[PDB]
């Protein structure tokens, strides 16, 4: 009781110093796709590759391939 | 005048109109009490931290002290002697001649004079509502039953400064870093900022209590 | 009240102003004046209204000393 009580207090204390605010690599990558360019067929292909990448857990071998393809596109 | 000794303090300061028995069971401080009784009969108390053994460290001694007078000399063998005290105001031994042992020659009174009563009225209204909102928070009534219709009837600056900070339980470092400044309203703005920190603690822990109970029923 | 150390205890009060029509190379410093000149404007009521406006501005300025701490006297 004291364990999950106190650590749920800790994780609730911890959200009052810095709001996350800054977008994660993915959200930043989506706005990077949207701002510069694009031709719209390449834009929809890039958004489909991004939505394919977002479903994945980090550390996959083909996550490296999708991330490299996207930052070569952007 | 003559040789005025120095008697150290506990973590608990004595202010004007504070009736509290002093615990001098210290083996190098009773001779200082005897020198003080032969030294125009007043106890010199400068702010120290907690009771330690007979070796005065020089950094707990800072620039400000309080005055205590000797009114009841009742020989109690327990080491605690109930002394009614009275400080007219707060001052210290100023100039410091090095020991050993702890004895220094200071001189004449150091104070502030009350100017600008209008800001004193605005400040006393603010601290008025500020203490009566925080008496609704916790258990610290701390007053024996002889004041049941006269708790509202004095509006002097120094006494209210040495009651609102006094009955409030703080960390002691704050409680003795309020002492060293000797201007009118800076001390009272410090009290305002510190209990503003306090009410922010109140809103902070009630807000995270709200969020943790929604976390519990959400989970 | 003259102190023989280099300090003059003096309190002066002005009455009216003049002009400068002559200069003297020091030592010693000495100057010459000229006749008095001033005009008295008519319609003093609106002038007193403007005086009351500036006094109300100064009255709000007295309670607004937040950084130099001037008394309410």
């Amino acid at each position: 009781q004291r364990e999950y009580y106190l650590r749920e207090q800790m994780k609730a204390i911890q959200k009052e110093l810095g709001g996350e605010d800054g977008l994660s690599d993915l959200e930043a990558l989506r706005k990077k796709i949207e701002e510069v360019g694009m031709p719209e067929a390449v834009k929809t292909k890039a958004l489909k590759e991004l939505d394919r990448l977002e479903r994945m857990q980090q550390g996959s071998p083909e996550a490296t391939v999708a991330r490299t393809y996207l930052d070569w596109l952007t | 005048r003559l040789e005025l000794p120095v008697i150290p303090l506990r973590n608990t300061v004595i202010l004007p109109h504070t009736t509290t028995p002093v615990d001098v069971g210290r083996a190098k401080s009773k001779r200082a009490v005897e020198e003080a009784m032969g030294a125009d009969r007043l106890i010199f108390l400068v702010a120290q931290r907690d009771p330690e053994v007979d070796d005065p460290a020089p950094d707990d001694l800072y620039t400000w002290g309080v005055q205590a007078v000797v009114k009841q000399a009742m020989r109690l063998p327990d080491g605690t002697l109930q002394v009614m005290v009275e400080a007219r105001a707060r001052a210290q031994v100023t100039d410091y001649i090095p020991g050993p042992y702890l004895r220094a020659r200071g001189e004449v009174f150091s104070e502030i004079f009350p100017i600008d009563e209008a800001v004193v009225r605005v400040l006393v209204e603010e601290l008025k509502e500020a203490f009566e909102k925080y008496v609704a928070n916790h258990k610290s009534l701390r007053l024996d039953r002889y004041q049941l219709e006269a708790v509202k009837g004095t509006s002097d600056p120094a006494m209210l400064a040495d009651t609102i900070a006094y009955h409030a339980t703080w960390t002691v470092a704050e409680k003795q870093e309020i002492l060293e400044l000797t201007d009118l309203e800076a001390r009272l703005k410090k009290v305002l900022g510190l209990l503003s920190r306090d009410l922010e603690r109140f809103e902070l822990d009630k807000r995270v209590a709200q969020r943790v109970k929604e976390q519990m029923d959400t989970n």
